[PDB]
RNA sequence: CUGGUCCACCCGUGACGCUGAGGCGCGAAAGCGUGGGGAGCAAACCGGAUUAGAUACCCGGGUAGUCCACGCCCUAAACGAUGCGCGCUAGGUCUCUGGGUCUCCUGGGGGCCGAAGCUAACGCGUUAAGCGCGCCGCCUGGGGAGUACGGCCGCAAGGC
RNA sequence: AGCGCCGGCCAACUCCGUGCCAGCAGCCGCGGUAAUACGGAGGGCGCGAGCGUUACCCGGAUUCACUGGGCGUAAAGGGCGUGUAGGCGGCCUGGGGCGUCCCAUGUGAAAGACCACGGCUCAACCGUGGGGGAGCGUGGGAUACGCUCAGGCUAGACGG
């Protein structure tokens, strides 16, 4: 397991595409700060530090839209799209002036700065840049 | 009307030919057979019926769909009771999506009423009185419940959504709600108002269709009680 | 230089009246009144559906032929508008309407933009007192387009200013008749000129 | 009512003994230039029939596109099979920068200012299809907050 | 004599890991060298048919070879035409092999059908061709051509 | 006032001549006695002191794909291991602050590019004034992530 951050984004994405109420990821302080933002932006209902077989996990409670009417009842997602940006094979860093705007504004870019994990909107306010972790909408 | 003595009537069946989406309506497996959470049946049934009465009280029609030989005769019993359409024989592809055209077929049945009524030329060669009476009886076999339907229904009541997946496919294609009685071999997400329960024992089908009709007739003014039920 | 050949064939091709002569343009002897179909052997044959490229080309040629201006100068004015600020469509027509020969026409000094050009070119016009014989001169807000004093006793400019004594002009213009001089107030809107031209199609033509 | 525009009329053939026997296909988009657009593909043994049949499905398959000042809210990229379509919001003085196929769909839906690009297979059918699904997934700041 | 591998216990070490340009080893058959062996079979070869002809298919013969030891050769439809590792995403059914408490449950293999999803389609689908991360190899229109030149390897054939 | 073009792409059609000839041709393709495709003519389209042609560069070409591609059957997984360098790497804590982020400051010539004004009657051309940037030197600041150093842990891996 070479990229826990991309493994968590993928655990969520695989979980949301089958409409799970939750899914557990192996826990870490950097992961919680990333989920901390998904809640504070409504992409998730939130998480809780659970344990499985004696090992510290993060149970992430997923969130979807209203049921739909037609041949496809399955409801619209709330996290339509979440993908890794900076990777172990290619670190990606932006200064404050080059922070991108995910989806014209309707989306969030998650950064790690020396003022902590922040959205692109948060980061522009505090005027810092950092490692472009991922993007969500 | 939501009786709790349905436990004496079905509590579900069907071993492991299940559909994993139906796991949310299961309690355990007794003989290695899947058995249904009757409370989950209760809760849904209440929400299900809350839809049904609302539709009767506004003069909305409900097309009853059952073809499996178990529910086949009793969907005729209870839907003739409620004076509402049924389909008990072969379901005909396009009975919703191609309604105007299958409805061109009941018009023909209608004219064979006003023809074989009498006496409009029985001076047609005996091949014809033999032939049309065959067509008539044939049309009668399949359209006896559908002719009552003169326009796209506002809901359909299916007794097996797996068996009647075609009808579910048409009604969903037309944004028509689908109430149904499903057991473990069916896909819940495809039905709008669920009745999670055995759909093979006439026991279960009678206790659900009749009590469904009891809500229909009562919400149309003037109630009535016991209706047919073979032992 | 500019196109100098038969000018009614343009209108007949464009399917609309372009007022490229002034006087005869309002008579029953106007070509579009008698033969409102394209010139040549096949004008009276049934038109087939034009390609999208034809449509956009036709609109562009309609707009360009109106001013009697070259495709070169046309395209250069357009490119300026494309690099200019805001909406290219408005600015294009605005910079078009700011040509000296065009303003001289709008002021009724001349009955046609051709006439205006020969007026400017022959130096019979001044700008803020300063004589200018350049048809492509860009007029600016606040200017003043007068008849040359050494030309005021000219039959053609006389009859034309006669016919303008109380004729309106564009809101963006004024004209002191009898004094033979007007003012360019502001660069016009598309609203101020209902040219039979959808200009967006001209944008789309040059975006290919 | 709804404005229509033929996008594609092609003739396909099928073989039998005695030779080939044809059939026609009509790609028609309909819309009001106000936020409503539909696309339908019609096949019939003669051109006018197929054209008319295509207008029919176009009304039976519509999409409301959240126009905002004549552009789309957010940039979107959709793949339909091997065809890919890109749409990007654009300011007032822009125009509709698009190939013939996607231009017709955006124009009739009221889009006046958008940047686009076709990538992958440029099959007009699959490109027309990919443009509809792109419009169909456009979202407003409203729906974003509604979902969260 | 000896390698890999799985299971139960959860006892020891404490990230000691994944991949892997080069390198090194292994590498079906045919072929080569030295020696042995040679029943059956059988390139080449000879003869009989077949056929318009029949340098073939079929028939009767028949030498290398096929077999053994040691040394070379290093190719292939060397295929799942699918690099390795990890994590994640319905199930149903057959089967091999372990451990339970033996109803069944649970590991590791091997098949089939299929959820979601993927795909140009065919199809794939917890043995992914799905969703992701790491690293390596490779493609960039058909022919000319896996040819020529160079270099490296081989006894040669010929290989890279 | 001329030059190109008028089968499709691509805007612009008819008559005669020719009859797989003469010829056209950027691609697809035209010509075998009713050719909108050859040659002329009338007409038409496009530009205009120019119009076409040839050559070359970037574009269209996400057709070397960082942005922005692929490899079962389309071109594409190395025949298979083993392993060197290299690339990449688990949970918690602290030190350092190399990457990374922020602030200040020096540098970033003039011309050109861009915005505004103005000077040649306009423009080209030219003058005056305006705003930056990356990158690098310097000082100061941040520590989440990556790195490094130290100490722990057992979920990877290895061993009993
Ligand atoms: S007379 Fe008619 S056709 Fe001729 S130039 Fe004037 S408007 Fe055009
Ligand atoms: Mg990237
Ligand atoms: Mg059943
Ligand atoms: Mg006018
Ligand atoms: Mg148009
Ligand atoms: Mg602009
Ligand atoms: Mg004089
Ligand atoms: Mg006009
Ligand atoms: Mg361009
Ligand atoms: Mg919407
Ligand atoms: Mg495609
Ligand atoms: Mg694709
Ligand atoms: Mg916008
Ligand atoms: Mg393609
Ligand atoms: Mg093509
Ligand atoms: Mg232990
Ligand atoms: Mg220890
Ligand atoms: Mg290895
Ligand atoms: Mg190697
Ligand atoms: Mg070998
Ligand atoms: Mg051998
Ligand atoms: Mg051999
Ligand atoms: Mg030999
Ligand atoms: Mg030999
Ligand atoms: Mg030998
Ligand atoms: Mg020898
Ligand atoms: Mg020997
Ligand atoms: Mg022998
Ligand atoms: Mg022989
Ligand atoms: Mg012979
Ligand atoms: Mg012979
Ligand atoms: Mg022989
Ligand atoms: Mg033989
Ligand atoms: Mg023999
Ligand atoms: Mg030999
Ligand atoms: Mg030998
Ligand atoms: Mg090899
Ligand atoms: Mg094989
Ligand atoms: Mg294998
Ligand atoms: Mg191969
Ligand atoms: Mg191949
Ligand atoms: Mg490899
Ligand atoms: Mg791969
Ligand atoms: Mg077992
Ligand atoms: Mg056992
Ligand atoms: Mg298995
Ligand atoms: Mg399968
Ligand atoms: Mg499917
Ligand atoms: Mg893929
Ligand atoms: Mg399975
Ligand atoms: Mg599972
Ligand atoms: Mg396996
Ligand atoms: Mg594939
Ligand atoms: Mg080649
Ligand atoms: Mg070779
Ligand atoms: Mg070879
Ligand atoms: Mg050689
Ligand atoms: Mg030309
Ligand atoms: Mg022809
Ligand atoms: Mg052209
Ligand atoms: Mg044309
Ligand atoms: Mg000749
Ligand atoms: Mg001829
Ligand atoms: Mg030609
Ligand atoms: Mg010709
Ligand atoms: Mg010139
Ligand atoms: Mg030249
Ligand atoms: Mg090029
Ligand atoms: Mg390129
Ligand atoms: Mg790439
Ligand atoms: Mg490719
Ligand atoms: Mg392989
Ligand atoms: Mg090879
Ligand atoms: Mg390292
Ligand atoms: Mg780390
Ligand atoms: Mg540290
Ligand atoms: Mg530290
Ligand atoms: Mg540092
Ligand atoms: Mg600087
Ligand atoms: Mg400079
Ligand atoms: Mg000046
Ligand atoms: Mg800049
Ligand atoms: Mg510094
Ligand atoms: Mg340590
Ligand atoms: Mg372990
Ligand atoms: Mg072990």
């Amino acid at each position: 397991l070479t990229d826990p951050i991309a493994d968590m984004l993928t655990r969520i994405r695989n979980a949301t595409r089958v409409y799970k109420e939750s899914t557990d990821v192996p826990a870490s302080r950097f992961k919680e700060e990333i989920l901390r933002i998904l809640a504070r932006e409504g992409f998730i209902k939130g998480y809780e530090r659970v344990d499985v077989d004696g090992k510290p996990y993060l149970r992430v409670y997923l969130k979807y839209g209203p049921r739909r009417q037609g041949p496809d009842p399955r409801p619209e997602q709330v996290i339509h799209h979440i993908r890794r940006i900076s990777k172990p094979g290619r670190r990606v860093y932006v200064g404050v002036k080059e922070i991108p705007r995910v989806r014209r504004g309707l989306g969030i870019a998650i950064l790690s700065t020396s003022k902590g994990v922040l959205t692109d909107r948060e980061a522009r306010k505090l005027g810092v840049g950092g490692e472009l972790i991922c993007e969500v909408w | 009307v939501k009786e709790l003595l349905e436990a004496g009537v079905h509590f579900g069946h069907e071993r492991k030919r299940w559909n994993p989406k139906f796991a949310r309506y299961i309690y355990a497996e007794r003989n290695g057979i899947h058995i249904i959470d009757l409370q989950k049946t209760m809760e849904e049934l209440e929400r299900t019926f809350r839809f049904i009465e609302d539709l009767a009280m506004r003069g909305g029609t409900i097309l009853f769909v059952g073809t499996k030989k178990q529910a086949q005769d009793i969907v005729r019993m209870e839907a003739e009771r409620a004076g509402m359409p049924y389909v008990n024989q072969r379901w005909l592809g396009g009975m919703l999506t191609n309604f105007k055209t299958i409805s061109q077929r009941v018009h023909r049945l209608e004219e064979l009423e006003a023809l074989f009524a009498s006496p409009e030329i029985e001076e047609r060669p005996k091949k014809e009185q033999v032939r049309l009476k065959h067509e008539l009886e044939r049309l009668q076999k399949y359209l006896s419940g559908f002719r009552l339907l003169k326009r796209l229904p506002d809901a359909i009541f299916v007794v097996d959504p797996t068996k009647e997946a075609i009808a579910v496919r048409e009604a969903r294609k037309l944004f028509i709600p689908v109430i149904a009685l499903a057991d473990t071999d069916s896909d819940p997400d495809l039905v709008d108002y669920i009745i999670p329960g055995n759909d093979d024992a006439i026991r279960s089908i009678q206790l659900i269709l009749s009590r469904a009709v009891d809500l229909i007739i009562q919400a149309r003014g003037g109630v009535v009680e016991p209706s047919p039920s073979y032992a | 230089g500019r196109y100098i050949g038969p000018v009614c064939r343009l209108c007949r091709r464009e399917g609309v009246k372009l007022y490229l002569k002034g006087e005869r343009c309002y008579s029953p002897k106007c070509a579009m009144e008698r033969r409102p179909y394209p010139p040549g052997q096949h004008g009276q044959k049934r038109a087939r559906r034009p390609s999208d490229y034809a449509v956009r080309l036709r609109e562009k040629q309609k707009l360009r032929r109106i001013y009697g201006i070259s495709e070169r100068q046309f395209r250069n004015l357009f490119e300026e508008a494309s690099k200019k600020k805001g909406v290219t469509g408005s600015v294009f027509l605005g910079l078009l309407e700011s040509r000296l020969d065009n303003v001289v026409y709008r002021l009724g000094f001349a009955v046609s933009r051709r006439q205006a050009r020969q007026l400017v070119r022959h130096g019979h016009i001044t700008v803020n007192g300063r004589r200018v014989d350049l048809p492509s001169y860009r007029v600016r807000p606040g200017d003043e387009i007068a008849v040359a004093e050494k030309s005021r006793n000219l039959e053609l400019i006389r009859q034309n200013l006669e016919a303008m004594k109380g004729r309106k002009v564009g809101p963006w213009l004024s004209l002191d008749v009898e004094g033979m001089k007007g003012k360019f107030l502001r660069l016009p809107d598309r609203e101020d000129l209902a040219l039979p031209v959808n200009e967006q199609l001209v944008i789309e033509f040059y975006s290919r | 009512d709804f404005e229509e525009k033929m996008i594609l009329i092609r003739r396909t053939a099928r073989m039998q003994a005695g030779g080939r026997r044809f059939r026609f296909g009509a790609l028609v988009v309909v819309g009001d230039r106000q936020g409503r657009v539909g696309l339908g593909f019609g096949k019939a043994p003669e051109v006018p029939l197929a054209v008319q049949k295509a207008g029919y499905y176009a009304r039976r398959n519509m999409v409301e596109v959240p126009l905002q000042n004549g552009t789309i809210p957010h940039e979107i990229e959709v793949e339909f099979g091997a065809s890919k379509i890109v749409l990007k919001p654009a300011a007032p003085g822009t125009g509709v920068i698009a190939g013939a196929v996607p231009r017709a769909i955006l124009e009739l839906a009221g889009v006046t200012d958008i940047l686009t690009k076709e990538l992958g297979s440029r099959n007009p059918i699959n490109i027309a299809y990919a443009t509809m699904e792109a419009l169909r997934q456009l979202r407003t700041k409203a729906d974003v907050e509604r979902l969260r």
